[PDB]
């Protein structure tokens, strides 16, 4: 028989229903074992609030939402670590938390479709996403500040 | 609780703002993948 | 089925009380939502 | 147990082929030989309660000692007081007396 066309048990964490013969992580051990433990690249997949703590630079505009898209490239923020487990976000002069999202199971591929051509693309497989990751206003330090 | 350590940088690209698709399949575990499979088309609207 | 499955739950008491539905529905030739509809149009009242 | 095509998602059953028993799905060919064994236990529960029921140490599981009955004046006893009725504006009792196998039962 195949072995990488086994039958697949329910759960996605324990498919291994015939052989041959988890604990819920943290954000900054995450990171910690990503590159202390190892060098190897990762490919993450963070959600950012809906509205970023700056302005679109000559975006013809209002306090309307600021997302990537109107950012431009170069170092936008920095990933701090603290201690007992704290994981910030200095965008700025504000400060976000960055905590575990959904522990996905299933299969999720990063992919790149390039629209070269307006008759021919090309679809491109970047890698695969593995851990999901949440960022969220600091809105105690926000209330606290003023 | 101070930064003592793991001060990552954080930048920011815009060369496949547009490009840039996510596809996640509900009924396959992240176990086995499509890379053996040889596809065939794909079929798509802008 | 599987997504279904995955909807209803992981545990293994939820499979057990899930699967009587899912074995009277393959009892059936319902596999598309489709034959689902014509189903449940079949089913429906008349206004 | 409830086991699932790779390819469409549909359930799988159990069916038997040309060479040995073989799990496979009803919209797609897609199947899968069994090799070696394959078990499901459940474990349902067994009784593990005896049934022994009655004791008279059990039993004296009330407040009622060395009080005084208008019946036999033993010392055990075994009261019980009830207040689920509004038309009778006293409440009422319930008194038992079998400290000398009497077992009476008054109000
Ligand atoms: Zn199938
Ligand atoms: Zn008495």
């Amino acid at each position: 028989i195949i072995n990488i066309k086994k039958e697949k048990r329910e759960t996605d964490e324990e498919t291994k229903q015939i052989l041959r013969m988890l604990p819920k992580d943290v954000s900054v051990a995450e990171l910690l074992r990503e590159l202390s433990l190892t060098k190897e690249e990762e490919l993450l997949f963070l959600q950012l609030p809906d509205t970023l703590p700056g302005q679109p630079p000559t975006q013809d505009i209002a306090e309307n939402a600021c997302t990537l898209a109107d950012l431009t490239e170069g170092q936008v923020g920095k990933l701090l670590i603290r201690k007992s487990g704290r994981v910030q976000l200095l965008l700025g002069k504000v400060t976000l938390d960055v905590t575990m999202g959904t522990a996905c199971s299933f299969l999720q591929e990063l992919v790149s479709v390039g629209l070269g051509d307006s008759r021919t693309g090309e679809m491109t497989v970047l890698g695969h996403v593995k851990h999901k990751l949440v960022c969220s206003p600091d809105f105690e330090s926000l209330l606290d500040h003023k | 609780d101070d930064p003592v350590v793991q001060e990552i940088d954080v930048y920011l690209a815009k060369s496949l703002a547009e490009k840039l698709y996510l596809f996640q399949y509900p009924v396959r575990p992240a176990s086995m993948t499509y890379d053996d499979i040889p596809h065939l088309s794909a079929k798509i609207k802008p | 089925d599987q997504e279904i499955v995955q909807m209803i739950g992981t545990e293994e008491h939820v499979m057990a009380a899930f699967g009587p539905s899912l074995e009277e529905c393959q009892k059936a030739q319902i596999f598309t939502q489709m034959q689902a509809l014509k189903y449940i149009g079949n089913k429906v009242r008349r206004q | 147990m409830l086991l699932f095509c790779p390819g469409c998602g549909n359930g799988l059953i159990v069916e038997e082929g040309q060479r040995c028993h073989r799990f496979a799905c009803n919209t797609c060919p897609y199947v899968h030989n069994i090799t070696r064994k394959v078990t499901n236990r459940k474990y349902p529960k067994l009784k593990e309660v005896d049934d022994v029921l009655g004791g008279a140490a059990a039993w004296e599981n009330v407040d009622s000692t060395a009080e005084s009955c208008p019946k036999c004046e033993h010392p055990r006893a075994y009261f019980m007081q009830l207040q689920t009725r509004s038309a009778d504006e006293p409440m009422t009792t319930f008194y038992k007396c079998c400290n000398a196998q009497c077992g009476h039962r008054w109000r």
